[PDB]
């Protein structure tokens, strides 16, 4: 309930960055990493570049290609 | 429980003994009411999923359906029949003609006086301090204050417990799996649970919000 | 107005992050820098990149490279 | 007395625990036993402070269910 209520207020955030479309999209992803595959290590893996991917801001470089992986990954 | 007309539930799920308006929209049920008044003002009321399913069907449908006793039959022309109904006993289904108008029969009854009645009302008791603690925790929505008046002047835990959940705000899914279950003490537990479960959400709430005091007085 | 709100419970939020805040998870890295090994002057090297690190933001332009090369290090 | 189902209940309290010497074979069984082995409580004490260490027992155990319901008569 704690991690759920939590989760709730936070996609209403990656929502409402604009209404929608904020984030909004890498919970999906996260969905999209716990479908389709994985062998354990790419899953390790990826989530550690989901996890390098999130705290920062969207409009820097690195972000860039660390989103470019994590859509070839999946 | 003898194949009454069946009419469905357009929204929120009735427990047992709730004293409930019930709106008819759609034709295909109306003249399900009115041979409902053709079956002795007791409808077999098998509730659906919402946005539904419109041709009646067994398919529409929730698998435990409530009894209950119509107290007045409003004539109201407004493209939706209204009918206050006071509901009897959830039951097991046993058989579908379907419709409109359905045909569907039911078995039990919601009288259930479980062995130990000293664990009987004492977990009647802490649902009952549950609800009294809970109401006072949740004016935030402003909850009635004929919903402990007229909860005291109980004495059939079975539709205490309906009665409760029914005050309280839930989703249809969890008015439905209470009404699945048949038991008393399983139905107390449920309605504690779940109060206890919005208790810790209501402590979430507190605690971010002096979250926000600390921000807004630190900047 | 709103939009100054928006930003108030956000952070209010993000201090709310897991439980509360990853604050927990950085400390947790507070510590794993002095668990696992090390030789001397990589630990004292390590403490000062985050020395260097804490004096930055919650964005950020550069405190990624700095907790990355932390991450790479631990 | 017989059950409406078929199934005859039998009411049994056991007074003696037996030997068996041999068997007849069956069925139907018939055996014979060797003695009715008794042994009397003496020096009922501490044989009663055990009994109330197993009392103190099973009411710690009874007290267990909370939303199981053991019985309490």
């Amino acid at each position: 309930q704690r991690e759920y209520y939590l989760r709730e207020q936070m996609k209403a955030i990656q929502k409402e960055l604009g209404g929608e479309d904020g984030l909004s999209d890498l919970e999906a992803l996260r969905k999209k990493i716990e479908e389709v595959g994985m062998p354990e290590a790419v899953k390790t893996k990826a989530l550690k570049e989901l996890d390098r991917l999130e705290r920062m801001q969207q409009g820097s470089p690195e972000a860039t290609v660390a989103r470019t992986y994590l859509d070839w990954l999946t | 429980r003898l194949e009454l007309p069946v009419i469905p539930l357009r929204n929120t799920v009735i427990l047992p003994h709730t004293t409930t308006p019930v709106d008819v929209g759609r034709a295909k049920s109306k003249r399900a009411v009115e041979e409902a008044m053709g079956a002795d003002r007791l409808i077999f009321l098998v509730a659906q999923r919402d946005p539904e399913v419109d041709d009646p069907a067994p398919d529409d449908l929730y698998t435990w359906g409530v009894q209950a006793v119509v107290k007045q039959a409003m004539r109201l022309p407004d493209g939706t029949l209204q009918v206050m109904v006071e509901a009897r006993a959830r039951a097991q289904v046993t058989d579908y003609i379907p419709g409109p108008y359905l045909r569907a029969r039911g078995e039990v009854f919601s009288e259930i006086f479980p062995i130990d009645e000293a664990v009987v009302r004492v977990l009647v008791e802490e649902l009952k301090e549950a609800f009294e603690k809970y109401v006072a925790n949740h004016k935030s929505l402003r909850l009635d204050r004929y919903q402990l008046e007229a909860v005291k002047g109980t004495s059939d835990p079975a539709m205490l417990a309906d009665t409760i959940a029914y005050h309280a705000t839930w989703t249809v899914a969890e008015k439905q799996e209470i009404l699945e279950l048949t038991d008393l003490e399983a139905r107390l537990k449920k309605v504690l649970g779940l109060l206890s479960r919005d208790l810790e959400r209501f402590e979430l709430d507190k605690r971010v919000a002096q979250r926000v005091k600390e921000q807004m007085d630190t900047n």
